[PDB]
C-alpha cells in the first residue's frame, strides 16, 4: 500500500461528540462526479470483525433502536450529505461509516463521542421544545419524520419561546435547528 | 442574615455553558426550609434553593437565593436585583448586580513561554508558562490539553488576577505547567487554552513544543537554476 | 521527522524543522530550519506578463511566506495570456497558455 | 515527498520483457506533464532513456515502450530484450528530470 | 502606501487619518526607528504610549467611513518619524497608511 | 517573539521553584541598581503541585519593548533564607541563547537540482 | 585559548576592582553548590595603580579542561559592604563569547546529484 | 535625542560648562566624546575616577540632585575641535547616551 499525501478527498470531522438526549450532525463526503446510488450509513462489532450495521439507506429503511430517531437527508447536494441522530443514547458511542455503492468507495468514518450534559432543545410532546439563544441565530425548525422523507410541518413558529416548542392541535416527529444549506441538532417528539 | 450581590462570571458561564445566579446569604438563623430566593427585576424570582445544606455542622447554616436558571438571562446579562425574605430579617433591600459597565472588557493576549535551558539542563523536571496581558475584566479559565486532550488539574497550576501597572483596568494571569523534562524533550505539543468573554470564538490555543522555539541551526540553500522557473 | 512550516509555491520557499540529535541525551540536540529558496533567474518580474522586464531582484521576507508578485510558476495553476493573432484582416484577441502543461481543460 | 509510487524492485531473467507501471495522482496536471523513465547514472542525473512525448534512447529503441493511461492514474513502461547490462537503478517520474517528482525503481536482470 | 507630508511649528498640533478595516483587532500608529531602521508603536488599539510620547498623543475611531485619527496634543520639535499606521499583530509588515512630517 | 513583534512591550519573567519557607522575595535591579517596585510585579509564593514543601512565584517585569532589543540586561535577585549567601542573580539579554550558526549555501550550479 | 590547547587544566580568573573599603570576600560557586575553598585561590587586596584609594584582587578558580569543555557554569560570587545586597555574582560559561559563525559555502558547476 | 550645543566661543580663554540631565538613579554618568571615526563614544570624565589625559586636570564635575542635572567644566578649554560630547548614564557606555553636545 502506497497513501498518497496529496488527496482530492476533503476534510471530514473525525469526531462529532454530542450532548446526551440531544442530536448531532455528520457530514458525509462523497464522489461529486458521481451520485449516490445507497447511502448506506454503518456501525461497527470490533476492531476485527466490525460488520457493519446498515443503520438507514436510501430507500429509508433502519434499524430497531434507531427507529424514527436516526434520518439521512441529501441535501447539501454538492457532492456530500447530512445523517442525523437525536435522542442522545450513550451506546450509540462508535464510530459511524458513509458507505455509498458508487464507484470510489471512501468509507469516511466518524467518531460519535457522546457526553452527558445540558440538552440544546427542550423534552418529549403529547409539545415542548428548547434551543439556547446562541444556538438560535438561526431557524428552529420542525419536522414530521418519515423514514422516507423528513416533511416540514407547523409547530410554534415565531422567536425565542419557552427557546422553541411543538404544536399539532387538530407517531414520531422532529424539532430541529436548520442552517438553510446544512442542518443543526434534532429534538424528539411523539 | 447577610446579602451581598455578585454576578457570575464568563469563567464561571463558559464552565457551566449556564449561569448559577447567587445573592450570598449566609449565617441564618435555625429555621428549616429558608424561604430565601434570588428575585430578579424582571418578576422572574428564582426558585427556593434545592438542596440546600439541611443540617450542615456549620453553626452558620448557610442558605443562600443561589439556584439553577436559563444562559439566556446572562445572553440579556442587564442589572439584577435581590429581595430577600427572611423572618428574622424586616430590612426591605435590593441589591443590583455590580458587572454594569464592568470597567471595560479588553482582548487578553496569550503567550506560551517553554522551559529555560537551564532547568532542562538540571535533569529533573520543565515549566511551560502561560501568561495572558490584557485581561479587560479579569474573567479567564485556563485549561492545559495535550494532544487534544485535556490534562489533570493537578499538574498545572494557574493565579489569581492581578492588575497591570501599565494600565489599572488591565490584568494579567500566569499558569505554570510541569512536567518531565523527557516528556518535553520528546516533543509533546502541551498547548494551553485561554478563556476569556472578549475571546471571538471565547477560546484560544496559543502554540509550543521542543522543536518550535529558537533555532540552533540554520541551513539555508539558494538554488540557482536558469531553467527553475516553475516550481514544483 | 521534518516539520514542514511553510511550502509557499509563489516565491518556491520551503521551511521545514528538525530536531536533530547529534549525541545520544538532552539539551544537545539542535532544532534547526531548513530554509530552501529556489531563484528562477530568468522569469519575468510580471509573471503573467511575458514582455515584462527581467527580474534581478528577489526579496524574501520570512513573515510573509509564515503566515502580490510571484517570482515562478505554480505548476499546478493554470497560466495563461491574451495575444492578438492577426490572420487574413481578422485580428482576435486568444487567449495563450504560458504554462502548457497545466492548462489543458478538464 | 513525491506522491509517485511504482515497484520498489523489479527483477528478471535476460532476454524477458519487463513491465513497470508507476502510479500517479490523477490531476490535470499530472495527466498532461511529460512522464519519463531515467536511468541514475554514478554521477550525472538522469539519462532519460525513454519518456511520454515520443523520445526513446540510443538504446530502447524498439526495444521499449511507455504507454500513459490518465483514466487509472498510471504510467506503464515495458522493456524487451532484457540483459545484464541493463541492471541498475532508474527512477520513473513526471516533468523535468532534476526535479524530484519521481519514484527510484532497482531492477535487477 | 501614501506618505502625508505635514509641517508645524513648535506648538502647531498635527492630526493622522488611517483607515479602519473594522477588525478592530489591533489598529496602530508606528513612528519610524530610525536608531535601527524597523518600526515601532507609539498609539494601538490597547492603551501603550511611548514614554518620550508621554499624555500627547491620542486615538479616535469613527465607524460613519471608518476613521482611525492620532491627535497630537503638544510638539516639542522634536523630528517626527514615518507615521506609518497598520492593522494586525505583525507591526513592522503591517504598514499602510504612510506619513512623514 | 509573538509579543515581541507587537513592537509595543516586552514581559521578563523571574520564576522562583522550590523554596520551602516561602517568604521569598525577588527583586529587580537593571543597570546595577534595583528598579522601582512599580514596573515589576511579584505573585504570592504557591504550593508546589508536583511536590510539598518546595513553592513556587513569579515576578514579571514589563519593560519598553525596544529596550529589549536595546540590549539591556534585567537581573532579578531573589532573596531569601535558603540560598548559601542569601542572595541569586540572574541575567537575561537579547543575546542570552547559545550562539546560532548560520549555513548559508548558495548552489550557482544549472544541473545539480532539488527535490520534492 | 594555550591553557585549553594543553588540555592539562585552566585558570578561570574573578578579577574584582575598584572597590574602595580594603576588605572584600570572594567566592565560587558551581550549579548554586560552593566551591571547597582549596580549589579558588584569592589574592589580598592591592591598591590599584591609577585609583588611589580603590584596591583591586583577583580570584582564580582551576579546573579541568574537559570540565571547561562540557560547557559549564562557574559564577563567581563577591561580598562587599559597598554592594546593593552585599553580594554580586558573574557567570562565564565555555559559550559565553561565541559569537554565530556563518558557515557560507558556494556549490558552483558540482555534482553527487545530491538533492538540494 | 536632545541636542543643545553649548557652542562657548572663549577658545583658549572660554571654560565651556554643560549641563547635562541626571536619571538621579545613583547610576554613574560619563561625558562621551566621540572618537575619530569610531562611533564609541570615549568617555573624558565620569562618576568613575577616570578623567581623560587631554581633559585631565581642567574637567571638572558638580551635581545638581533637586535640579536634575550635572555640569561638567573645561575650565581650560584649550581649543580640541570638539565633536558630539555626549553625557549619559549607565555602564554602558556608547549606548547609554542620552545628550550631544557640540562644542
Ligand atoms: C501584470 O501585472 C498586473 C499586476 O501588477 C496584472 O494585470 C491585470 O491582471 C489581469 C489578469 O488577467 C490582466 O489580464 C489585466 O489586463 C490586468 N489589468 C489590466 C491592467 O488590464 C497582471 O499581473 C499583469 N497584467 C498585465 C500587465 O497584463
Ligand atoms: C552545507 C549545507 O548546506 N548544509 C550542511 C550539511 O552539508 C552538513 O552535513 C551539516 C553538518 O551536520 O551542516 C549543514
Ligand atoms: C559547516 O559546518 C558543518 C558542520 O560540521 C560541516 O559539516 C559543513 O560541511 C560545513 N559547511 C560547509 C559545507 O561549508
Ligand atoms: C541541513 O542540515 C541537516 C543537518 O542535520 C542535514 O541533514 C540537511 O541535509 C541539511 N540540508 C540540506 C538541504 O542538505
Amino acid at each position: 500500500l502506497f497513501v498518497n499525501e496529496e488527496s482530492t478527498i476533503p476534510r471530514s470531522p473525525t469526531v462529532v461528540k454530542g450532548v446526551a438526549g440531544g442530536s448531532v450532525a455528520v457530514l458525509c463526503p462523497y464522489n461529486r462526479k458521481e451520485s449516490k446510488s445507497i447511502k448506506y450509513w454503518c456501525l461497527w462489532e470490533g476492531a476485527q470483525n466490525g460488520r457493519c450495521p446498515l443503520l438507514v439507506d436510501s430507500e429509508g429503511w433502519v434499524k430497531a433502536q434507531y427507529e424514527g430517531r436516526l434520518s439521512l437527508l441529501e441535501e447539501p447536494g454538492n457532492g456530500t450529505f447530512t445523517v442525523i441522530l437525536n435522542q442522545l443514547t450513550s451506546r450509540d458511542a462508535g464510530f459511524y461509516w458513509c458507505l455509498t455503492n458508487g464507484d470510489t468507495l471512501w468509507r469516511t468514518t466518524v467518531e460519535i463521542k457522546i457526553i452527558e450534559g445540558e440538552p440544546n432543545l427542550k423534552v418529549p410532546g403529547n409539545v415542548p421544545c428548547h434551543f439556547p439563544c446562541k444556538f438560535s441565530s438561526y431557524e428552529k425548525y420542525w419536522c414530521k419524520w418519515n423514514n422516507t422523507g423528513c416533511q416540514a410541518l407547523p409547530s410554534q413558529d415565531e422567536g425565542p419561546s419557552k427557546s422553541r416548542l411543538v404544536s399539532l392541535t387538530l407517531g414520531w416527529y422532529w424539532c430541529g435547528v436548520k442552517q438553510g444549506h446544512f442542518y443543526g441538532e434534532t429534538a424528539a417528539v411523539y | 442574615i447577610r446579602v451581598f450581590a455578585i454576578p457570575p462570571s464568563f469563567a464561571s458561564i463558559f464552565l457551566t455553558k449556564s449561569t448559577k445566579l447567587t445573592c450570598l446569604v449566609t449565617d441564618l438563623t435555625t429555621y428549616d426550609s429558608v424561604t430565601i430566593s434570588w428575585t430578579r427585576q424582571n418578576g422572574e424570582a428564582v426558585k427556593t434553593h434545592t438542596n440546600i445544606s439541611e443540617s450542615h455542622p456549620n453553626a452558620t447554616f448557610s442558605a443562600v437565593g443561589e439556584a439553577s436558571i436559563c444562559e439566556d438571562d446572562w445572553n440579556s446579562g442587564e442589572r439584577f436585583t435581590c429581595t430577600v425574605t427572611h423572618t428574622d430579617l424586616p430590612s426591605p433591600l435590593k441589591q443590583t448586580i455590580s458587572r454594569p459597565k464592568g470597567v471595560a472588557l479588553h482582548r487578553p493576549d496569550v503567550y506560551l513561554l517553554p522551559p529555560a535551558r537551564e532547568q532542562l539542563n538540571l535533569r529533573e523536571s520543565a515549566t511551560i508558562t502561560c501568561l495572558v496581558t490584557g485581561f479587560s475584566p479579569a474573567d479567564v479559565f485556563v485549561q492545559w490539553m495535550q494532544r487534544g486532550q485535556p490534562l489533570s488539574p493537578e499538574k498545572y497550576v494557574t493565579s489569581a488576577p492581578m492588575p497591570e501597572p501599565q494600565a489599572p483596568g488591565r490584568y494579567f494571569a500566569h499558569s505554570i505547567l510541569t512536567v518531565s523534562e523527557e516528556e518535553w524533550n520528546t516533543g509533546e505539543t502541551y498547548t494551553c487554552v485561554v478563556a476569556h468573554e472578549a475571546l471571538p470564538n471565547r477560546v484560544t490555543e496559543r502554540t509550543v513544543d521542543k522543536s518550535t522555539g529558537k533555532p540552533t541551526l540554520y541551513n539555508v540553500s539558494l538554488v540557482m537554476s536558469d531553467t527553475a522557473g516553475t516550481c514544483y | 521527522e521534518r516539520i514542514v512550516l511553510v511550502d509557499n509555491k509563489c516565491k518556491c520557499a520551503r521551511i521545514t524543522s528538525r530536531i536533530i540529535r547529534s549525541s545520544e541525551d538532552p539539551n544537545e540536540d539542535i532544532v534547526e530550519r531548513n530554509i530552501r529558496i529556489i531563484v528562477p533567474l530568468n522569469n519575468r518580474e510580471n509573471i503573467s506578463d511575458p514582455t515584462s522586464p527581467l527580474r534581478t531582484r528577489f526579496v524574501y521576507h520570512l513573515s510573509d511566506l509564515c503566515k502580490e508578485t510571484c517570482y515562478t510558476y505554480d505548476r499546478n495553476k493554470c497560466y495563461t495570456a491574451v495575444v492578438p493573432l492577426v490572420y487574413g484582416g481578422e485580428t482576435k484577441m486568444v487567449e495563450t497558455a504560458l504554462t502548457p502543461d497545466a492548462c489543458y481543460p478538464d | 515527498k513525491s506522491p509517485i509510487f511504482g515497484p520498489e524492485e523489479v527483477n528478471s531473467v535476460e532476454g524477458n520483457s519487463v513491465s513497470i507501471t508507476c502510479y500517479y495522482p490523477p490531476t490535470s496536471v499530472n495527466r498532461h506533464t511529460r512522464k519519463y523513465w531515467c536511468r541514475q547514472g554514478a554521477r550525472g542525473g538522469c539519462i532519460t532513456l525513454i519518456s511520454s512525448e515520443g523520445y526513446v534512447s540510443s538504446k530502447y529503441a524498439g526495444r521499449a515502450n511507455l504507454t500513459n493511461f490518465p483514466e487509472n492514474g498510471t504510467f506503464v513502461v515495458n522493456i524487451a530484450q532484457l540483459s545484464q547490462d541493463d541492471s541498475g537503478r532508474y527512477k520513473c517520474g513526471l516533468g523535468i528530470n532534476s526535479r524530484g517528482l519521481s519514484f527510484d525503481v532497482s531492477l535487477e536482470v | 502606501l501614501p506618505e502625508v507630508k505635514v509641517e508645524g511649528e513648535l506648538g502647531g498640533s498635527v492630526t493622522i487619518k488611517c483607515p479602519l478595516p473594522e477588525m478592530h483587532v489591533r489598529i496602530y500608529l508606528c513612528r519610524e526607528m530610525a536608531g535601527s531602521g524597523t518600526c515601532g508603536t507609539v498609539v494601538s488599539t490597547t492603551n501603550f504610549i511611548k514614554a518620550e510620547y508621554k499624555g500627547r498623543v491620542t486615538l479616535k475611531q469613527y465607524p460613519r467611513k471608518n476613521l482611525f485619527l492620532v491627535e497630537v496634543t503638544q510638539l516639542t520639535e522634536s523630528d517626527s518619524g514615518v507615521y506609518a499606521c497598520g492593522a494586525g499583530m505583525n507591526t513592522d509588515r503591517g504598514k499602510t497608511q504612510k506619513v512623514t512630517l
